């Protein structure tokens, strides 16, 4: 495994302090010696590690979204879809999700 | 008394109005919206005049506009073929003139008379068209009193008269930009006026849209068709004894 995160990073960021930035943790994080070797033999860590940094970028917000909010957010979309500038007021995005509530219910 | 017992089964039974809406079509998948708007057609209304002063009309015209490939030639070509009585038309072919009602000489007698034409041939069954936008205006108003007054009336070469045209109608016109924008509105996006736009008694502009847990049905679907063998596309009600109960519950007036 270790060699495939090694491998992973090096195509992707090509950097080794983001490597040692990411081993840090998982070596002091340990508390007996055959944690650490099961660690080191999985490397489990690092996937939580990655997921965490990239948690909230740009997926991670929109997955934290109730309902309403979501609503909100495609409907504003298909409006600055619509026009060409995509720019958008507010109002234009409330309309339009008002007829898709309404489009709903029939 | 016999077929009282069939008809007796075909009526009672509890869910005929789905079991006869998913049997219409049966090759066509789904569009459970149209089938009924055409089920409905076959079984007009009452036209039952108004007090001395009036009569209203009773009758029902579903107007299907889709975008491509959402088979609603089909539903015509098929209604045509089990509708009693019915005529289809494709409409930019066709003229105005013939559409409502011809004027012609004959040599019996040296005068001038009529020819029945479309819709007065098509009296008391489904009169289905095609392609109305690509029907230049000048045929598309001569149906307005077919849909509306119920009954044409023509003053030509000195025959003044007025024949009534008791006629269900349809239509399958496309929108204008062969498919419509769905950016646009639907205001600016079906080019034809305001009048013919209403007389329309239903309205189902059909779109065309993509997935994966519907294109993979279809897609199944029109291979089965494809592969005769499997034909198991039996409805519950054949196409025959769905004849013989519209034609007793056409008589119902409630
Ligand atoms: N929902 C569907 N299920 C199965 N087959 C379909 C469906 N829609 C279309 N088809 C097939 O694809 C062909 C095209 O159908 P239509 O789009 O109805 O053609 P059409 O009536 O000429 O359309 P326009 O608007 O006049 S070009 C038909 O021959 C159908 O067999």
């Amino acid at each position: 495994n270790l060699n495939r995160h090694i491998r992973m990073n090096f195509e992707t960021f090509r950097s080794l302090p983001t490597l040692k930035n990411s081993i840090i943790p998982l070596v002091a994080t340990s508390k007996n010696f055959g944690s650490l070797c099961t660690a080191i033999k999985s490397c489990s860590f690092l996937d939580i590690y990655n997921k965490n940094q990239l948690s909230n970028n740009l997926t991670g917000r929109l997955q934290s979204l109730s309902d309403l909010e979501l609503a909100i957010l495609i409907s504003a979309a298909r409006v600055a879809l619509r026009a060409k500038d995509g720019s958008f007021n507010f109002n234009l995005a409330y309309a339009e999700y008002e007829k898709m509530i309404k489009a709903i219910n029939s | 008394s016999d077929e009282i017992n069939e008809l007796k089964e075909m009526v009672k039974d509890e869910h005929i109005y789905d079991k006869l809406v998913r049997s219409i079509a049966p090759a066509v998948f789904g569009h459970e919206a149209v089938k009924k708007g055409i089920l409905l057609q076959m079984l007009g209304g009452v036209h039952k005049s108004t007090v001395e002063g009036i009569k209203l009309r009773g009758d029902i015209n579903i107007c299907v506009v889709g975008d491509p490939s959402t088979s609603k030639s089909q539903f015509l070509k098929y209604v045509v073929g089990f509708a009693p009585r019915s005529v289809y038309t494709s409409g930019k072919a066709s003229s105005a003139a013939g559409l409502t009602a011809a004027v012609v000489r004959d040599e019996e007698g040296g005068d001038y008379t009529i020819e029945a034409g479309a819709l007065m041939l098509a009296d008391n069954g489904i009169c289905c068209i095609d392609e109305f936008d690509k029907m230049d205006i000048s045929d598309q108003v001569a149906i307005h009193e077919a849909m509306e007054q119920q009954t044409i009336s023509i003053a030509k070469a000195g025959i003044h008269a007025t024949l009534n045209a008791r006629t269900s109608i349809l239509a399958a016109a496309n929108p204008v930009g062969g498919r419509y924008n769905r950016k646009l509105s639907l205001r600016g996006n079906l080019n034809m006026t305001a009048p013919i736009m209403s007389r329309f008694d239903l309205f189902f502009v059909i779109l065309d849209d993509c997935n994966e847990k519907i294109d993979t049905e279809l897609a199944s679907h029109i291979v089965d068709l494809h592969m005769k063998r499997d034909e198991a596309i039996e409805p519950p009600f054949s196409a025959e004894q769905l004849r013989r109960y519209i034609k007793y519950a056409r008589t119902f007036k409630p």
